[PDB]
């Protein structure tokens, strides 16, 4: 069997996204929506921190 | 009978088949370290094969 090779390094490759996510315009957002007419919004081009 | 005949016939027989070998860890885990460390608290189902 194989006991002779152990992986050594670990590499990461992510695309070049810089602007952070709008957590603060969907999180304080003076007025929210009623539950029976809830609000749906798409999120794109984010570094989700 | 008053005359005869010489007849040549054919018979075909298998004698052997192919020889194989299986690596247990490479088939199950496949160069993973999280696996093949969980496949050590299982039993001896890889020497007996
Ligand atoms: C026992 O059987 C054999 C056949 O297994 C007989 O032999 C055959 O004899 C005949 C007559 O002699 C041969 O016919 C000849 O054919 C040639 C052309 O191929 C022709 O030029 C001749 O004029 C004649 O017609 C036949 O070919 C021959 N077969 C073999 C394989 O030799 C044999 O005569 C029989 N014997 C008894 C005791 O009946
Ligand atoms: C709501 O979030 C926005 C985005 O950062 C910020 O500018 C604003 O001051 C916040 N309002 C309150 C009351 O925190």
């Amino acid at each position: 069997s194989n006991f002779r090779v152990q992986p050594t390094d670990s590499i990461v490759r992510f695309p070049n996204i810089t602007n952070l996510c709008p957590f603060g315009e969907v999180f304080n957002a003076t007025t929210f929506a009623s539950v029976y007419a809830w609000n749906r919004k798409r999120i794109s081009n984010c570094v989700a921190d | 009978p008053t005359n005869f005949t010489i007849s040549v016939t054919t018979e075909i027989l298998p004698v052997s088949m192919t020889k194989t070998s299986v690596d247990c860890t490479m088939y199950i885990c496949g160069d993973s370290t999280e696996c093949s460390n969980l496949l050590l608290q299982y039993g001896s189902f890889c020497t007996q094969l």
